[PDB]
């Protein structure tokens, strides 16, 4: 699962 | 209107379906012969002839004894004769037999019957499937059938009420093999899977209902009560309605995590009903205690991702809001940080109906609770461990290999299961 | 003269509309069969604002009921006041949005919007002088939010110079009714803020508080909440159906309440609200109504105005009163609470007086406030949105309907932009 | 014109207020239901002092009900005259102070004071020209002392120019109703002496003495004690409701009573007080009232003024009397009994006359004396408090609520300074 | 409103609880089945069903005998079945078994039931605990329960009704060990602890009631009358109400001295009732004789620190004041100098109710008195002496050590008791 993809979003 | 199709496969599925259909007929006031002694129940029953209501059900098995029991039971003149499909030799607890060797003989006939039943419906919403993980016919044919369905329909939702293997109680030796294989092949072909444990229901019956001899009839009656509470919002009207699609939209955060746990309240006996007032707050509290969950896993070992509450009967929305708030403030339960709003509620006007000669007392309100939590990860790990114990020495492998299952498939399944476990560990960590 | 078309979307919208139409029919003396049996000529004097006229004295309300599932308005048809509506205005779908904003905005709404617009256009062609549109919906559900935004966009394209009012149900701060409730709400506002002339925000938690603490109701159901909402809806547009000392229609309220185009969210109220056990302990007068209106406890949105400053205020009184009393009460309120009013706008209040009281009551009042404190709610929603979008939770459900993450990014950016504007103007 | 808001805290305050409001209602001819059924125009001419007028001839007392436990006010609500009060004025907590000054002043009072102040402010804004506040409580209980002190402080901060009057049930000199009676008493005075305008001191033992020796009652209950306490309460503020030859309100009483800001503890008395058998044998004239008022056994405070000297004295007569007789009696009292009047103040006596007899009487008189004999009460309280405080007894109960021994030390120092002042002025 | 929870532990606690609940049901007019034949009693009873009242009681014991006696008695249908909790083996007069080995098995279940009952109340103010020092289950499990309750709640009051060991009459050989251990453990967890003495109640029944065969029913009836007089201020309105917190605020000057003594008046037989016109002053006088005390110790040997009076029925406040003044002026009794005001007085309207088949006549006024006196110090000394007599030779010590209790614990307990004795002699000295 791609739960770590958007953790860099401001 | 909106119509739901029910499929029951294997011994467990067929018996649970018998209990469910008895409950539906009792709730809607339909005699066992299909006649009404005296209409939103078009969802489950279709009208054929003059006043006869035929359930939209398919009963499948590779062994004719349990279906023969159905054909001679009290509800013989209720089911369509062609909806009861039987094989000759069962899968014999062999996933490969019910998947590759025996399943493919009648999968086409089952699909034809399902298509014929579904073409009649105008507002079909999804499929209900009842089966068990450990069984050969159950796991194998259910996996094959769901693969075929997801190819054929795709957009319609598909739901399972499967029997998860118990941590200690077992009735087969080849149980981990079948469980792992069917989970691996059904992970990408399902939308929501509600699982229950026989051991947990035994504990519930002993602790709450005060029954020392809980035969399979009582377990199936409890499961049917849960299914009825799930489908009530379709079969009746209330202050807040929830159909099947909202379940998957609200309880499934990621496509690979669709294994909620189903509980129920209030499960009390006749004599203790007098000493207790079944208020909304107290039953909401009881739905969250670990001792009431019907899968042998402790919620306190993990965190909830999403929660769904379904209330029936005499229920006031303000009380529901207050009880949910009180649960939220309590620190005995844990919620993931990335899910600030973790509740979906539905309220229905129709109170539960007690089957005569049953074990549950009469109440004016009831709650069905579904939770998607990481506390199930532990269970997965346990199963994997057992698989490894039996796969380091190639025990029982020849039985599956002789039926056309290549050996590497086992490894694949195990690998996939490991990844799934990792998935949970990734989402159980806050940011 | 003027006439108002009513729209009704989703389950919350349908139930609120059913209660609203029951209240309106009782006010104008129309029985559920649709035949006039009133007592005063003023009931029929401006009955064309809401009701058409068919051959045979029967009256057909000018309403449209829309839902993606048939259950709610099936119950509406079966129940009372179901034969009053014209059956051609019941528009149904088979699937239902399933609490998915994308599904109700791009897939099912795309199918139903043509039929709904055909009905709307046919209904509005018979209009003599259309004043505007009314919409009832909720920002939490899929059907409500998605199809409401789609309908509002299409209407604003079709009738740019008319008036659009929405009575939304914004998410509560403490307890939610839907897990994905944040997403939809934000995706709704990104459209609403661009297409709606004015919006009144309603919170269920505030209504529970009002019913429990003030009305002393032990078991408040959705019937009572919709009763209160319908009372406010009737109070807002009362100057269009009865004569009064000072009149105010929708256009004038809009002119007085939007200092800038992007700030059109208000918090409604009502007065008097007393139980059947303490109503004889209080004499209702203009000061009592004014004091109850300017009560943070009486607000119908769970947002304390004391945390911010009012921009504009409207007070619509109903009954026989004295203009001097109203003016002195407003002056006193402005003087005492002068710390809660923006300095760059003098005389924040606008008043209207309608001669005809609510049927049974001596006097009444409806409060509409445009406070900057609403930013709180806005930012809270944004916060929750981020808390999900950082981990892509439930994102596949929306992105499988054709939406892309850039839409979420745009909606969040616009949401923060609106919050910053509200903060700056305070 | 002038209007009074009435507040009561604790069990003693609630009971005294119930009896007092029953007395006032019977005086003004108002039934327990609240609907006026009097026979004179003066009963309504100035009824606005205590009663707001509701819708439909009903009259609602301007009273507040404060308590930290609901039993007392539940009994008040269920009993007679319990349907005359507005239910919103009943303010109750759950924990209760438990005879603890700290618990009711810092922990429970902190929670309840906001709501009580909101109710008080709402009551006060409806007042045309607010005259002052009345409080009834006891210095021995936890809830009464603590919560009343907190309210007095908050009210004095909010309204610094109004009038604050208190009726305090001071601890008895012989038999105590509570072990922690010393602590609480001091912790109240150290605040009262700073925030209140005037305080009337009443001792339950003196009331027992009066109803035993004078009224010849065999079995006096708290009902009789509260009955004559309410008689005094009504006698004090009778000039605010009925006209008289020479009338005095609360402000004039305060001006003529207190010579210095720290001396506002008076000893009330009432006349005539006769039994049911001796009423036929004694003549009721002005000299009889004047001789009964200036009697050691007739005072409501258990401290003989013969040990000290009066500072100022107020006599509020009631009925139809002759001014010459009143003035001649005052001259005679000041001349013959000159041994206990201060030398630095001539004309210690201020007289007022109210035309209306109480209800069914001929003449009556209320006495309010500011004597330097209350220093005996302060001496005794100081001695007991210090004796208990030397061994730290019961101190952990107070210190566990947040307070510290510095508060006890400063309270004892301040009240000892009050002792020194009272001694010095004599 | 304000709610109270009653806890009964061990044989003595359970029997006293049965007597108390029979008395309460008679007082409030509740039939044994829970119905009413015709309301401030929400403090003890909770409403449920259709006019059924369930007591807020929890019954705990490690042996099923006495609880099963309750479960088949006249009041079987009164108590909620889940509130009667039983073990399988009792502590057998062993503190260690009831505190460490056996008690820990059901402490969690007892706490779960406690919190389930507590969440039902809105204004809960305290717990009532009935137990015995001498027994194993009583002392050990009571200490464990007080520990857990103090940790979980902390702020709510916890009153104690305990059976202090008699100076001469004894029913066990290991009473000193259990008494010292439980006193050391619970010394810093009980807000207030009233005591009764079986020998003293025997003496009272012999001297006053003219009874020569006083079974435990008479003693339990007396104790129930006393606790009824204590809780009447909650259950009924009066001229001067006293809460539960006021008792501890008025009778405990220091946290380590919370051991008052409970008496009751009038205690007369039916025959002597007609020859005595009972008045308030004479009852107040009777409450102060040493022969009427319910603890076998002489108050004249010590000094009072605080006294609490609770009057019921036809009572006039002026007479109460006069009687208390007369008591104060009488120099045969003594009060500590640092407590010049040593009286709390509460008055209640409802007179006591006579249970049919009982042994007390009908009166219109009654008094319950609680006095915190230094004369109890002697009792402690005696107990300590006995402990030493048994501990020099380490008798029975292996029984306690074999259950995990370390030997040094004994020393601590004894040392603690020594300090307590010193404490009393420090406050019994005037200055
Ligand atoms: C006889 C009388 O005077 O009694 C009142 C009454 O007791 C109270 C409580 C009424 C009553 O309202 C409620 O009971 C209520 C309860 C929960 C939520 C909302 C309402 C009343 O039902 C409402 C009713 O009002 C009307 O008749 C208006 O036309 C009202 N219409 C309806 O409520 C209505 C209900 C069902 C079907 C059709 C109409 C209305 C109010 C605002 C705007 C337009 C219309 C009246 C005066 C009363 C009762 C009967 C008790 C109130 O009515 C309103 C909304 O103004 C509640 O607040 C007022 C205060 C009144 O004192
Ligand atoms: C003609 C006459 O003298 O009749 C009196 C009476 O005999 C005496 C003894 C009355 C009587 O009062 C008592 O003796 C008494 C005291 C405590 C408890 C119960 C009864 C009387 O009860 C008292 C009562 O007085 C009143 O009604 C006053 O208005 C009084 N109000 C009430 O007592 C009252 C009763 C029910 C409800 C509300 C009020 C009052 C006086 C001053 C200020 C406010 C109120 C009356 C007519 C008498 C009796 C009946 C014997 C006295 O009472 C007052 C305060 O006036 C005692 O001191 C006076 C002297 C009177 O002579
Ligand atoms: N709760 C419940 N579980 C059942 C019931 N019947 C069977 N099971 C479960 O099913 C498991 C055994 O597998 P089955 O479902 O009987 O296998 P099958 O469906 O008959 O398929 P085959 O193995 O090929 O015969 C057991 O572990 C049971 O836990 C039932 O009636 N109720
Ligand atoms: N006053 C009174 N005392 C009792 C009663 N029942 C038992 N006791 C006392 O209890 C003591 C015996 O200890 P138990 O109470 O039986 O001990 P337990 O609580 O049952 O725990 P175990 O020691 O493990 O059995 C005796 O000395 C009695 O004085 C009773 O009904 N009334
Ligand atoms: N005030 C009010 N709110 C409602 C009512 N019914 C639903 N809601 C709100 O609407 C939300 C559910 O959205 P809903 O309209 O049912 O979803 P939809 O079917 O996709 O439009 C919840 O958050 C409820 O709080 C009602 O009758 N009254
Ligand atoms: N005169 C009079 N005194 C009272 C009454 N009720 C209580 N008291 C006195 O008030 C004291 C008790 O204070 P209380 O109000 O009960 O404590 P609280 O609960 O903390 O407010 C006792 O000393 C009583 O003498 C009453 O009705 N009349
Ligand atoms: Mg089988
Ligand atoms: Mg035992």
């Amino acid at each position: 699962c791609g739960s770590k993809d958007n953790i860099k979003h401001v | 209107m909106r119509e739901c199709i029910s499929i029951h496969v294997g011994q467990a599925g067929v018996q649970i379906g018998n209990a469910c259909w008895e409950l539906y007929c009792l709730e809607h006031g339909i005699q066992p012969d299909g006649q009404m002694p005296s209409d939103s129940f078009n969802t489950f029953f279709s009208e054929t002839g003059a006043g006869k209501h035929v359930p939209r059900a398919v009963f499948v098995d590779l062994e004719p004894t349990v279906i023969d029991e159905v054909r001679t039971g009290t509800y013989r003149q209720l089911f369509h004769p062609e909806q009861l499909i039987t094989g000759k030799e069962d899968a014999a607890n062999n996933y490969a037999r019910g998947h590759y060797t025996i399943g493919k003989e009648i999968i086409d006939l089952v699909l034809d019957r399902i298509r014929k039943l579904a073409d009649q419906c105008t507002g079909l919403q999804g499929f209900l499937v009842f089966h068990s993980f450990g069984g050969g016919t159950g796991s194998g044919f259910t996996s094959l059938l769901m693969e075929r369905l997801s190819v054929d329909y795709g957009k319609k939702s598909k739901l399972e009420f499967s029997i998860y293997p118990a941590p200690q109680v077992s009735t087969a030796v080849v149980e981990p093999y079948n469980s792992i294989l069917t989970t691996h092949t059904t992970l990408e072909h399902s939308d929501c899977a509600f699982m229950v444990d026989n051991e947990a229901i035994y504990d519930i019956c002993r602790r709450n209902l005060d029954i020392e001899r809980p035969t399979y009839t009582n377990l199936n009656r409890l499961i049917s009560q849960i299914v009825s509470s799930i489908t009530a919002s379709l079969r009746f009207d209330g202050a807040l309605n929830v159909d099947l699609t909202e379940f998957q939209t609200n309880l499934v955060p990621y496509p690979r995590i669709h294994f909620p746990l189903a509980t129920y309240a209030p499960v009390i006996s006749a004599e203790k009903a007098y000493h207790e007032q079944l208020s909304v707050a107290e039953i909401t509290n009881a739905c969250f205690e670990p001792a009431n969950q019907m899968v042998k896993c402790d919620p306190r070992h993990g965190k909830y991702m999403a929660c769904c509450l379904l209330y029936r009967g005499d229920v006031v929305p303000k009380d529901v809001n207050a009880a949910i708030a009180t649960i939220k403030t309590k620190r005995s339960i844990q919620f993931v940080d990335w899910c600030p709003t973790g509740f979906k509620v539905g309220i229905n006007y129709q109170p539960p109906t007690v089957v005569p000669g049953g074990d549950l007392a009469k109440v004016q309100r009831a709650v069905c609770m579904l939770s998607n939590t990481t506390a199930i990860a532990e269970a997965w790990a346990r199963l994997d461990h057992k698989f490894d114990l039996m796969y380091a020495k190639r025990a029982f492998v020849h039985w599956y290999v002789g039926e056309g299952m290549e050996e590497g498939e086992f490894s694949e399944a195990r690998e996939d299961m490991a990844a799934l476990e990792k998935d949970y560990e990734e989402v159980g960590v806050d940011s | 003269m003027r006439e108002i078309v009513h729209i009704q979307a989703g389950q919350c919208g349908n139930q609120i509309g059913a209660k609203f139409w029951e209240v309106i029919s009782d006010e104008h003396g129309i029985d559920p069969t649709g035949s006039y049996h009133g007592d005063s000529d003023l009931q029929l004097e401006r009955i064309n604002v809401y009701y058409n006229e068919a051959a045979g004295n029967k009256y057909v309300p000018r309403a449209i009921l829309v839902d993606l599932e048939p259950g709610t308005m099936d119950s509406v048809r079966s129940g009372p006041f179901g034969q009053i509506f014209r059956p051609d205005n019941f528009v149904f779908g088979q699937s239902g949005a399933g609490n998915n904003w994308a599904k109700g905005h791009y897939t099912e709404g795309a199918e139903l919007v043509d039929s709904v617009l055909d009905v709307v256009r046919k209904e509005s062609e018979s209009c003599d002088c259309l004043q505007g549109f009314q919409l009832t919906h909720s920002l939490g559900g899929g059907t409500g939010s998605g199809m409401g935004t789609l309908l509002i966009s299409k209407i604003r394209e079709e009738y740019p110079d008319r008036i659009m009012n929405t009575f939304s149900v914004v998410p509560s701060p403490k307890v939610s009714d839907t897990v994905v409730e944040p997403y939809n709400a934000t995706l709704s506002v990104h459209q609403l803020v661009e297409n709606t002339d004015e919006t009144y925000c309603i919170d269920n938690e505030a209504l529970y508080d009002i019913c429990f603490r003030t009305l002393k109701l032990t078991t408040p159901t959705y019937g009572d909440l919709n009763h209160l909402v319908s009372a406010t809806m009737s109070g807002v547009t009362t100057c269009l159906r009865f004569p009064g000392q000072l009149n105010a229609d929708l256009r004038k309220l809009a002119v007085n309440m939007v200092p800038f185009p992007r700030l059109h969210f208000f918090m409604p109220g009502f007065a008097p609200l007393t139980s059947r056990g303490s109503q004889q302990y209080r004499a209702l007068t203009v000061p009592e109504l004014t004091q109850q209106m300017f009560d943070a406890k009486n607000m119908m949105a769970a947002c304390d105005p004391r945390h911010g400053r009012y921009l504009t205020v409207a007070a619509v009184f109903r009954g026989r009163m004295s203009m001097k009393e109203v003016d002195e009460q407003m002056l006193n309120v402005q003087n005492k609470n002068s710390s809660y009013f923006v300095e760059w706008i003098p005389n924040n209040v606008k008043t209207a007086v309608c001669d005809i009281p609510p049927r049974g009551l001596k006097m009444s009042a409806t409060f509409i406030g445009n406070s900057t404190a609403i930013q709180e709610l806005f930012k809270r929603i944004s916060e929750q949105f981020t808390a999900m979008f950082r981990r892509k939770a439930f994102l596949h459900w929306y992105t499988g309907e054709g939406m892309d993450e850039m839409e979420f990014t745009e909606a969040e950016s616009n949401m923060n932009d609106l919050v910053s504007e509200y903060q700056q103007y305070q």
